[PDB]
């Protein structure tokens, strides 16, 4: 506890840096607080950001894998933004893209995720990633 | 019989593509082989231009699009981590072997037969290498052979003018670190430094270490003879009251008085330092005193040191202090109160060099520094890079020669002799079968690429030079005498490598041959190209 | 969207043929290399059939099914990863003209394929030769084939013995008319995992007839050697217990906080007495065990192990027979794991040990592997896994079949001879299967650089008129006697490959359309 998220959240462009930026926090009683600084001494939330295009194979496969992870990894935040609404001129050549944030900072930039494990990606390929 | 978002090569298309890529890579690296080769110009797009000739650096920096070329370059790069040279030789051998293998395949020879022939020829070439090498002596007066080796290594990378400067520098640097004893060789004992706004020919050798930071007082001696090296970790900068205090005043005079009063803490340590200086050879003739002072020094303390004929540095890197601990033999004093003469080291002439942008200090001329420094000097970035690469290559070559006493004459003698030995022995034995003769001949012909490329680069006709070398070898064989015949790239005729002074490393040739054979076998066995992951 | 008529069958057959053709050159020691090009700039020249079939992406569903079949067989059987796909693809290609040109219904082809599978199994049984599964020398010689010419070539001599000893320890040779033939119930994945012990040499490795536990005694004042051990397994922890619903502790005086400790002592004493009622010698609890529980159990003359993973207990129940009870109060006298060998904890290589072996046949064991470095240990572990898989294949049926394609050629010849006398429309698929069986010798000839036609014809003539032990030499590439050259493969691998390939071909032929659906 806390069982904070439990599902994949939709992101609109105006709130991208709110929902992703908000990786930089814990909550009350999840860490030490000090004089004139209420921030937890520990790290923040792992946020898995999916930049998707509905037309692409891997995007469809990942929508399944991301929600399936969300159902078990209750403490991990999973979000999805249409790729075309995240990056101006998002190129199809990078599609799909996964960026992993932590404590407000960028941890992974995985591009054309069809090669991140099997072409027919299984939860085994995604759970092997999530533990790295 | 295909899937979307994928492309594959069928029938012999994969072999043709691999052969074409290998030929392209060979032609890219064909022109830079030997002392008569050319240099490649690389542009990174950010305004930095590199003029490099070493095969390893060219392959690492240059981007390669052909996957087969990428594989060949990556395989050849292993030479750097094993022998440090021969990447161009590996590439040329792979290219010529693949050319010959493709030529035979066009006649209907299966790739596996060619691979088996290449393996047999590799075994025979290893036997020939074992029988053909020359054992180097362990004499400590082998400086001439080391000079010859350094010259041979440098001529491939320099314009033949800086050779006279770098050969003695490399030879002395390698010899000083590795004494005439078993012990061991570690090139980390040789430091490499670069300086700007200097002529390329200014490159020199320093017996000891050179410090980046110099003096900051005009009264300090320019040169100190037989100086005692003092290393101090205690900061000599202005110190404040040990307890809570401050500067609250109505006029700056009170602040000045408070600062003067607080300066006593630094003054006490300066007094101890001056007492140490006076006690140890304070007035003895031909003696001096130098202090490193890793930490900073207040200008007043610098003036105090200067007024006592003491050359004191400040703000030095910890790595420099650790190196000085061995170069000069002095120890670092953690507390001035415990300062004693035993901390002081000893070193020869200490000279400060003034440059428009910086000031260096020399701590060379040490009794047993167990290290040396090479100062690369140049006016342009590309010149400095080329000099550094040449110096490192020469150091590695001389280290390999010293560690491994097996020496093989160069000048193309080894390759031609190996080709002839294979053509004779493999055809006379026929130990596997006749069908392997195609691969045997292909390997033998491919092994002749190196001398042909060298002659082509030198501008002479490879046919005439090879014919003369073969005629001389035939005459030597008919005379029943042992003779080494090479190629003179300056005259165009044959020459004896053991007399001119051209030598090649046993390990370099062994690894190059093995890598070339392995790469050729791997590429020739590629039946088709598959694409996946898209 | 929808495909009707022969188009769907043609598409499936083409997908199967495309899958098969890629690995067609993965058989034999002369197997050719392949280039795998990723969308990025990286590529490899791996020649491993499993790697080729794993890194290759196929869009057609039939190709995906074939790849899944091969991947499953890679673990179900120790060999035949590429043979199954090649055989299935060749069979499908041979049967294609009958379905397309001869207008033969798929049902007839499927039935004929099943009958040909039965006939091929019979022929494989006929041509196989027996082996001495009881003499260690023969087993070592046979298993050395999959151990030599590898990183473990240096220790092959002891590697063969270690693998054979482990397999025999897990092998149960029983035959009777009451319980039937157990088929040796050999399980390597679960109860043969190798324990890597740093230090020592391969020759120092030993096979433990039981389970090895790395959990040391939880208290120094505990027995380390029991000559009459008895194991009892429990899950519920031995510590302070709260109510099922919300529990709150209210203490007024500071000294009254000892009431919680007193309650914990009482509950732990009761649980320990209940455990000791069954005369145990070692108490294993999956959950945590309090110090008071350890003291109480020690007072009873038994050892205690706490926070033991379920993986250890799963094998303990197999080698010791101890029954695990979730609740301590529900423990029964019959749950005690009697017939246990020892609790010896002798340390090897500065590592803690706990041996639970015995002179029984629990179909479980542990391999105590030793080596001079971690890399050596890992390589030896992988090679031992491969060698034990090969030994399991050999011992599951005390016979072997000739290699080099001799078995396939003999099967093809016998199938053709039998099909000549069937006198039915099904004769065509039998001949198709017989012809497709020739794929292996064709691949061997092509990889050897010989004549794909003349050599195959000579081999077929030799099989028809001579013995069935003639095959293709890996190095010479000529037709030679497999027995003389010592070329052999286990009969189990051949039977499984044929069965799986024919079943996969039948399953693919059954599908006559692919439709969209979710």
């Amino acid at each position: 506890e806390r069982s904070k998220f439990g599902e994949v959240f939709h992101i609109n462009k105006p709130e991208y840096n709110k929902e992703v930026t908000l990786a930089s926090q814990g909550k009350k009683y999840e860490g030490a607080q000090t004089n004139d600084n209420g921030e937890e001494d520990d790290g923040g939330v792992y946020v898995f950001v999916h930049l998707s295009l509905q037309s692409k194979l891997q995007s469809r496969i990942l929508s399944h894998l991301f929600q399936s992870a969300a159902c078990k990894f209750r403490e991990i935040k999973f979000v999805e933004i249409p790729a075309n609404r995240a990056i101006e001129n998002y190129p199809e050549s990078n599609c799909p893209t996964l960026i992993v944030y932590y404590r407000g900072e960028v941890i992974k930039n995985m591009i054309t995720l069809l090669e991140l494990g099997g072409n027919n990606s299984k939860m085994e390929d995604f759970e092997d990633f999530m533990v790295k | 019989l295909l899937n979307p978002k994928a492309e594959s090569l069928r029938r012999d298309a994969a072999l043709k593509v691999n052969v074409t890529s290998a030929e392209g890579l060979q032609s890219v690296l064909e022109t830079n082989l030997g002392p008569k080769g050319t240099l490649k110009m690389l542009v990174d797009g950010a305004g930095n231009i590199k003029l490099t000739k070493d095969g390893k650096v060219l392959l690492t920096e240059m981007q390669i699009q052909s996957p087969t070329a990428v594989l060949i370059a990556r395989a050849a790069a292993a030479q750097d981590e094993i022998t440090g040279d021969g990447t161009t030789t590996v590439v040329c051998l792979v290219g010529e072997l693949l050319r010959q293998a493709h030529r035979f395949i066009q006649e209907g020879v299966h790739p596996r037969i060619i691979t088996d022939g290449f393996e047999i020829a590799r075994k025979e070439s290893m036997k020939f290498l074992d029988e053909f090498k020359i054992s180097k002596t362990n004499l400590s007066n082998d400086r001439e052979f080391l000079l010859q080796v350094a010259r041979s290594s440098l001529l491939t990378k320099v314009d033949a003018d800086l050779t006279e400067v770098l050969t003695p520098i490399v030879t002395d640097a390698v010899l000083s670190v590795y004494d005439a004893q078993a012990d061991n060789l570690d090139l980390h004992m040789v430091e490499i430094m670069q300086m700007q706004h200097l002529s390329p020919k200014d490159t020199t050798f320093i017996k000891g270490l050179v410090l980046d930071h110099g003096g900051r007082h005009p009264d300090m001696p320019t040169r100190v003879k037989n100086a005692y090296v003092l290393i101090l970790n205690v900061s000599l900068e202005y110190e404040k009251t040990e307890v809570n205090s401050g500067f609250f005043y109505s006029s700056a005079d009170q602040r000045d008085k408070l600062a003067a009063s607080e300066r006593k803490f630094v003054d006490a340590k300066l007094k101890k330092i001056i007492d140490l200086k006076n006690e140890v050879c304070g007035m003895d003739p031909d003696k001096g005193f130098v202090i490193i002072n890793q930490k900073g020094i207040d200008p007043m303390s610098l003036d105090v040191f200067a007024k006592h004929n003491i050359l004191a540095l400040r703000r030095a890197k910890r790595r420099n202090m650790e190196r000085l601990q061995l170069v000069t033999g002095g120890e670092a004093q953690n507390s001035v109160e415990d300062l004693s003469p035993q901390i002081l080291g000893f070193s020869g002439l200490v000279y400060q060099e003034t440059i428009g942008e910086e000031k260096f200090t020399y701590v060379t001329e040490n009794t047993d520094p167990k290290s040396c420094t090479i100062l690369i000097k140049g006016s342009t970035h590309y010149a400095l890079a080329q000099t550094k690469d040449a110096v490192r290559d020469g150091l590695r070559a001389v280290a390999n020669v010293l560690k491994d006493k097996n020496i093989i004459p160069g000048a193309g003698a080894f390759y031609i002799a190996l080709s002839r030995y294979l053509r004779s022995a493999n055809m006379n034995k026929l130990g596997a079968k006749g069908k392997t003769k195609t691969g045997i001949e292909a390997f033998a012909e491919a092994l002749l690429v190196i001398p042909k490329t060298l002659v082509k680069n030198s501008g002479f006709d490879p046919l005439d030079v090879l014919a003369m070398v073969e005629d001389e070898l035939d005459d030597a064989q008919d005379s029943d005498e042992t003779r080494y015949v090479g190629v003179d790239l300056n005259i165009g005729d044959s020459c004896d490598p053991t007399i001119e002074g051209i030598w090649d490393s046993y390990r370099v040739l062994r690894n190059a041959i093995t890598g070339a054979t392995g790469i050729a076998s791997n590429l020739l066995l590629c039946d088709e190209l598959l694409r996946a992951g898209r | 969207e929808r495909t009707t008529g022969r188009q769907a069958q043609i598409s499936n057959i083409t997908a199967a043929k495309a899958v098969a053709d890629v690995i067609r050159t993965c058989l034999g020691p002369k197997a050719m290399l392949k280039m795998l090009l990723d969308p990025m700039g990286g590529l490899v020249l791996t020649n491993d059939g499993h790697a080729i079939l794993r890194e290759i992406d196929v869009a057609h569903p039939a190709a995906k099914s074939m790849l899944e079949l091969s991947r499953t067989q890679d673990e179900e059987v120790g060999d035949g990863t590429t043979t199954v796909i090649i055989l299935a693809g060749e069979i499908l290609a041979q049967c294609a003209p009958y379905l397309i040109e001869k207008n033969i219904h798929p049902v007839i082809i499927i039935q004929a394929l099943k009958k040909a599978l039965t006939d091929a199994l019979e022929v494989i049984k006929q041509v196989s030769k027996p082996v001495d599964v009881e003499n260690d020398a023969a087993m070592k010689k046979l298993i050395q084939a999959s151990i030599g010419t590898k990183y473990v070539i240096h220790w092959s001599e002891k590697m063969c013995e270690l693998a054979l000893d482990a397999v025999k320890t897990v092998r149960k040779d029983l035959g009777q008319t009451v319980e039937g033939e157990p088929n040796f119930e050999i399980d390597i994945k679960r109860y043969v995992r190798v324990e890597k012990i740093p230090g020592g040499d391969v020759l120092d490795s030993r096979v433990l007839k039981g389970v090895l536990l790395n959990k040391d005694v939880v208290h120094p004042k505990m027995s380390r050697h029991i000559e009459n051990p008895r194991v009892v397994l429990l899950d519920c922890p031995l510590e302070y217990k709260k109510g099922e619903s919300q529990t709150n502790i209210e203490i007024e005086k500071e000294e009254d906080w000892n009431r919680i400790l007193q309650i914990e002592e009482e509950q732990v004493q009761l649980m320990c007495e209940q455990i000791l009622a069954v005369r145990p010698t070692l108490v294993i609890t999956e959950k945590g065990v309090s110090d008071l529980a350890q003291h109480y159990l020690l007072k009873g003359g038994c050892s205690v192990l706490r926070r033991v993973k379920k993986s250890d207990n799963n094998r303990i129940a197999r080698v010791t027979g101890a029954t695990i009870v979730n609740r301590v109060e529900d423990l029964k006298e019959s749950d005690v794991g009697t017939n246990c060998g020892l609790f010896k904890v002798e340390m090897i290589g500065d590592e803690y040990f706990s041996f639970l072996d015995n002179c029984k046949e629990p179909k479980a064991c542990t391999i105590m592997l030793r080596g001079g470095s971690k890399d050596i240990l890992n390589e030896i572990d992988r090679n031992l896994q491969d060698a034990m898989a090969v030994a399991r294949n050999v011992m599951l049926s005390p016979s072997l079949s000739p290699g080099g394609g001799a078995t396939e050629m003999a099967v093809s010849v016998k199938l053709a001879e039998k099909a000549k006398q069937l006198e039915g429309i099904q004769q065509w698929p039998y001949q198709a299967v017989a012809d497709a069986m020739e794929c292996i010798p064709r691949t061997l000839i092509q990889n050897a650089g010989g004549d794909p036609i003349r050599l195959l014809s000579q081999l077929r003539a030799k099989h028809a008129q001579g013995n069935f032990t003639t095959g293709i030499d890996g190095d010479k590439g000529k037709i030679v006697d497999m027995v003389s050259y010592g070329i052999w493969e286990p009969e189990v691998i051949k039977q499984q490959s044929v069965k799986t390939a024919i079943e996969s071909a039948c399953l693919l032929l059954r599908v006559d359309d692919i439709v969209s659906g979710v």
